[PDB]
């Protein structure tokens, strides 16, 4: 039940930098990942998902088509290949694990959308 | 395509003691998708509230969260001055996923 | 695996994702190849019609899904290509899984094709897993403005989707009573094995059917009695007359197990009647036969004294009792109906 | 609207305004010439035969403020008989049927009846119909029919239709009788192929009867404020025709499931009865020539059995075993 | 003859004509009866009858001969029922009905009658109708199951004497019940002589007696239901013409016909399950009458094709006379017909 | 015909009272009062001297068989308050499982069956119960009681129904009832099962009868127990002001115990309602057996024969006479017919 | 005979506790006190320790595995005030699946089916539940249960029985074997299909065997099944308060469900009796073949040996001289009336 982020420090724009959050208690494979990030002193906004069962990526709009992410089950690993860099990129990322509760049968199925139980440590990246 | 979350007060002071309340709400209905986190400083935030009504393991009852439509509300009992920290409103409904601006409380 | 998200069909041929954005007095469409250009339509006033034709690319189905606002097991169930008709109703869209059945008349197969509808009440979206289907009336009636559908909101909207698959349920059983006919008159007539074989796929295929209709009366008595509130009052009647086709439809598939029951009783005593013929045929051939033997066999008798040799020609009057015996037999089984 | 039967040649509107001292029928093709008998004090039933052209059905059904899915449902050939309340009409969807002496089958033509306050609305879909008593008691003044009010007509009608299923009914009980003499008497191969159709005929008119009961019983039991009290009695009437009819019919189909049935048993019967037939003739034959063939036996000079009377009295012998082999099957007697 | 489709083929329902193939004879009945004396009548003249009813004192006016139209009509029209019932009246095909009215009850009801000869049920149509002190009948031949009912009215036995008209609907109904029953004790006769002839030779007609059984157990299962339907409307909604005292004389005729609808079921069911212990039954015929062809046409074959073997007629031959002929063949013979007989007749084939 | 007709109250006014059984032999009156503390028989064959026992403020139980004797019943059904409907089906034996409710008395009649091995039948019987607030009346035709067992609880203070009122004393007999359809039940069962393993296997060609007279008994417990379901249904679905409330559960249960019942009888048609058409199919199988047989031995021995007489005919000339052979022209060729005969019917592997 | 039968408690009160069934060799009592934020789970053996759950307001999951051990659960219905008669019925395996509404507990009973392969034989396992709206008292005969997922989402909080009350518990056991029943289907479903594929492809005399084995397997499961329709829609129509009515619509999936598993079963007989009837056909039809190759080498050799047979005489001055020098006169109108009737045959679809 623990995620625990490496790779953090400085990096010229327009760069590359791999941010790896591993896994421990929990298998990716069958389960979703998402990177968030925190600008220095401003709030928190949503980065990429991963739904490692089926090789799915999503990316936030502000940063689509630019950013890499992708799983690893065999080190159960959440990878993110970070590439045109930007002077607004800098900022601590957080690695969380989503999950959901839910139960399937009744005429008015009571399903919960995602959340984020298990957070990592965090990650500062400066540009 | 961006679905605007807002959450208010930016900022608020409440002593010990006190019932604070933090509104948030979406330009378009998100169900119950809402979450209520918590961040300190030098944390790495937590899950106080999923779906706006549960209430995460772990977390004491002190905390509530309850639902008017578009409209999202947590309720805190009686704050502690270990339990200072920013209060962020995510919503889950849809995929983009977004969160409040931020709700920083201190000692008062 | 726990609540995943796969494709568990078979089809995986390729994909359309069209889209019908219909209105009061305009229209257009967009169909395209690409998932995004099409998501926009989620939040337009004037309501929408998405076809995601072709659901084993799950990069599409989970972007649209998602972006929706569809909660991911509800995509499961539509990746899910096993599941009975459903229906499920969440706080801002209405889930329904249907089985649409093509028939191969050659080879007498039937197969079943799953469609996932979901209504938002700003659009409604179908999930399909092969190219081509069963929508041309609704679709004629949407783009050359032929009906009513225009200025009545997405809820009219899935019940001419729902009203497509029960026509096409009737045309299906229309095309089955086809089938018992050419049965009905291919045995009675030309008795044999293979006829078994063929009536006992007839039933299974029935069973199949009625086991993917009796969902559908629960799913239509739920669509109208439980008025949903993404569903306006004002079309419950339609879905009241559509549960009416659905319960006439269960009756005419519960008659037609009936008759194919009764057809393989109908075959058997087709074939006794069949064998019935061959035991006339022996009886006859031996009854003419074997009786009109001896004074063939009779005669043979190495033996003297007799008139074996003294005779008006022996051998002739011989032949005159062949023929006045034989006779006699053949009057003996015709003047009461022995063949 | 699309028409979904398979009958496309026919077209007649026959307007029949009757009253305690007033009648007039008014047959004529130009729709736009009805319409204006959307209302009057004095009771209209107007016909529209041959639903196939949809302009007539869907002028009527604007010109009366019908829901659309009453009309889609008149145009639905295969649709099963039905009724619904609404607050200004009452619409009862019915079926006609027809048993043809040539080539025995049963055909389903279906008719609808709308009734609006002062008018009944009537559509077919063939020409002619078995409603012809209905148009001669509103010719000439008899029964009750002038006097009251559309009400008494639409009861009128449905009960002229519940007569056409007597006359059906009979005619079905006629074929039950020829086929259960024919079965029983001269078991063929055509017999099991009526007695198969006959019983398709069947299970279909039963599945027809049953929405008709209900239809009945809703139609009286309810009491809708389109039809007054005093009429419900009569309605009640008809009521427990239906019920005749769907008892007869389940009769009927429960003696049909004896015949498929039977029949199965007089050829069980029939192949068993040669087999006694054949059993005694080559038991009673058969090894007696082969004790001919005993005596057949060569063996060039043999000293055999050669006595004063080689074949005579030998045949004696025949005609012992062959007569106490006759007395074995008298034994059990089967023969 | 009859057999629906009648003159109500067309008409309006306030005609009344009659539909049954028996027209003999008219004959009123009518019998009131009290506590105090009994009086009776036969005159074909309903004049006679019509101010009975207005006599506060139970009376059992009895109308055979429904074919006489004008009749029934009269009656009708006197006694205020609408036509429409008398129509119903006239018809002989009708199901049995129970119809309870303002002031009067309105029971159709079906007498049936069984004879030895080619086994078949006679439906005789009776109709009731109840009134405030009255009860007016309606049948076809003349002198019916209601016998004892006259014995037990003419003589006072029972309560019938100090009963309203009400009881006597109930006396009449349990009387036709009692019908029912030796109807149903013959129907027991049929069926015990039908089982007897299925178990030991079937003679090749007694599957006609069967499916002659069947359609009339059917038919008259067709009426015995309505019949209940009757005995249940006639107390479970309570009419005002009926007193709370004579409730439970109702309730035992329902009980009767709760009993006797279940036999008739059973019936059914035994019947149906009869058939199929016929057919096994000639099938275990066929089966044993082919055993005995076959031994009959096997212990001869291999020995008859020998026979034909050795009376050839060539030149050579084996001629033999080794042992004179007879026993070189003879030997094997037999003892290939011993061997078969131990074979079939051993191995359970006869 | 007898001691089976419906009939023989034909045209008899309710309230005469006439035994229609043919169990007319016994007649005894046993009587068991019982309290907490002390329990009383007065077991007699004297019918007055149960009246007494109308007023007694213990329950009281009143076992009458022997019914055939109107005028005990009649004296008993003036003194406790019967309607005369209720004496005659009191009386009349082939009288349906029927429960009626009364004033101040409920009416129960309901049948008990004794199975024979011997012979397979079905004897009936009888038996009639009514509550008069503090009696249990049993009217019962001859000395064949199942209940033992209730009048040994009652006797050795064993179970419950000491310290009850005369609801629970119904509630036992009822249960008693059950108990017996339950060992019938199970005696049938073996009948099934004994009739399948002699019919599906090994028939012996007149299975037919006992199946049939199996299905009569079948029919016969169907016509009796669907009544006992309604009975038991109207016993506890609508409380009656005799029966206590604390005792209506008992009655639920045993209920369930009816419901069981008639859901077996059920299943034991559907196995009878298999059992003569699988008989079919065995006697059908064991034709082809015979039809192969006779088709094989003609099919190699029949043919054969024709060129025996082909060659055995008194033609004038000589073909082949000759060449002083054990004529394998006209011999090897019936062995060369034979085995291709036989080859052939192995292909299809009739013999 | 075989302890299958109900030969169980006879005459005895019915609030005797004698085990009908025979599995009385395991006892244990699983327990788990799961809560909104608590979870205590334990196996213990001890009758006592368990108890104090009985009071807690905690919803509680009290699993006895063997109840041949009377004490315990006499013991157990004492301390819960549990009625004799629900005891008995706990006690009883062959008694129907049901559901009994109390004032204080709801009552039901199951039957866990399982099936083994080759040998088709299905094995019951009554199963009981008792809700005390605090507790869900669950009486096993054995381990080896389908409770596994629903012990698993009380164990991880998964799911919504976590945070439920005991009514949603016993929902989650009640589907649990709706669940088992679905897996059962499938077995059977997997049954049918081989038994199909034989009849169709290779009938044989043991497959009268097998499918009336399997046709009594199928109505034993109706049997048991049939009441589960009762069951759930008690558990739906008129609810006591003793059960919630936010869980209300979870038992009408269940009871739709159960009508799933009915029309299956109603399916699967259908299917049954008609792999009946189609290896009657297919007899009938081996009948026909045989008959019609005995009958045609019948009709064109049988009157061949009569040709052969008239021809040959022991007469004089007959016109059947050598004047064709060689024999055969004869031979010829052989082939050609053979050759004729063949033909007539094939015509005739015959061969
Ligand atoms: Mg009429
Ligand atoms: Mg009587
Ligand atoms: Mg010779
Ligand atoms: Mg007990
Ligand atoms: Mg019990
Ligand atoms: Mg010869």
């Amino acid at each position: 039940v623990q995620l625990v982020e490496s790779g953090g420090g400085l990096v010229q724009p327009g760069g590359s930098l791999r941010l790896s959050c591993a896994a421990s208690g929990f298998n990716i494979y069958y389960s979703s990942i998402h990177w968030v990030r925190q600008a220095p002193g401003k709030g928190l906004e949503w980065v990429a998902s991963i739904y490692s069962y089926s090789g799915y990526t999503s990316y936030a709009d502000s940063v689509k088509g630019r950013f890499t992410i992708s799983a690893d089950t065999s080190k159960n690993t959440a990878y993110l290949q970070m590439n045109s860099l930007r002077a607004e990129d800098t900022a601590v990322y957080y690695c969380a694990r989503s999950f959901y509760v839910f139960k399937r049968g009744t005429k008015y199925p009571y399903y919960n959308y995602p959340a984020m139980d298990y957070w990592g440590q965090g990650t500062l990246v400066t540009v | 395509s961006d679905i605007q979350m807002t959450q208010s007060p930016s900022s608020l002071s409440a002593s010990v003691g006190d019932r604070v309340t933090i509104t948030c709400r979406a330009s378009q209905s998100v169900s119950s998708a809402v979450a209520w986190y918590q961040q300190k400083p030098g944390k790495a935030p937590k899950l106080l509230i999923y779906s706006a009504s549960s209430l995460y393991s772990g977390v004491p009852s002190r905390f509530s969260g309850s639902r008017s439509g578009t409209d999202f509300t947590l309720t805190i009992s009686s704050l502690q001055p270990e339990d200072f920290a920013t209060y962020y409103c995510q919503q889950s409904y849809y995929k983009p996923i977004t969160f409040g601006q931020g709700t920083k409380v201190e000692i008062k | 695996p726990p609540g995943t998200l796969v494709y568990t069909g078979k089809y995986r041929e390729d994909f359309e994702i069209e889209v019908m954005n219909y209105s009061i007095e305009e229209f257009r469409e967009f169909k395209t190849t690409d998932v995004e250009s099409v998501l926009p339509f989620r939040d337009s006033s004037t309501p929408t019609w998405i076809n995601i034709t072709g659901i084993h690319r799950t990069d599409v189905v989970q972007r649209v899904g998602e972006f929706f606002g569809i909660h991911p097991l509800v995509l499961e169930d539509i990746l899910n290509v096993h599941q009975r008709p459903k229906v499920e109703f969440f706080e801002n869209y209405v889930f329904i899984v249907l089985k649409m059945f093509t028939y191969d008349k050659n080879l007498h197969e039937l197969e079943s094709e799953q469609v996932s509808l979901i209504l938002t009440k700003n659009c409604v979206l179908m999930f399909q897993e092969k190219i081509g289907d069963v929508f041309d009336p609704v679709r004629e009636r949407i783009r050359y403005n032929r009906g009513i559908i225009r200025k009545k909101r997405a809820d009219y909207l899935l019940y001419s989707l729902i009203d497509a698959l029960v026509d096409d349920y009737f045309v299906l059983l229309e095309k089955i009573d086809d089938e018992i006919d050419v049965l009905e008159e291919e045995v009675l007539e030309r008795p044999e094995k293979e006829t078994v074989q063929r009536t006992h796929q007839l039933k299974r295929n029935l069973v199949e059917l009625r086991k993917t209709i009796w969902p559908l009366r629960e799913v239509l008595s739920s669509l109208y009695r439980d008025v949903p509130p993404l569903i306006e009052k004002e079309t419950v009647p339609y879905f009241r007359d559509v549960y009416d086709h659905t319960i006439q439809i269960a009756d005419t598939v519960e008659t037609f197990r009936d008759i194919v029951s009764g057809l393989l009783d109908v075959y058997l005593s087709s074939v006794s009647n069949k064998t019935n013929e061959v035991m006339k045929v022996l009886t006859i051939i031996a009854t003419i036969f074997m009786p009109l033997t001896f004074i063939a066999g009779i005669y043979g008798m190495n033996f003297e004294y007799m008139p074996e040799l003294r005779w008006k020609w022996g051998y002739p009057v011989v032949l005159a009792v062949m023929g006045v015996i034989a006779v006699i037999m053949v009057v003996y089984f015709k003047k009461k109906k022995w063949l």
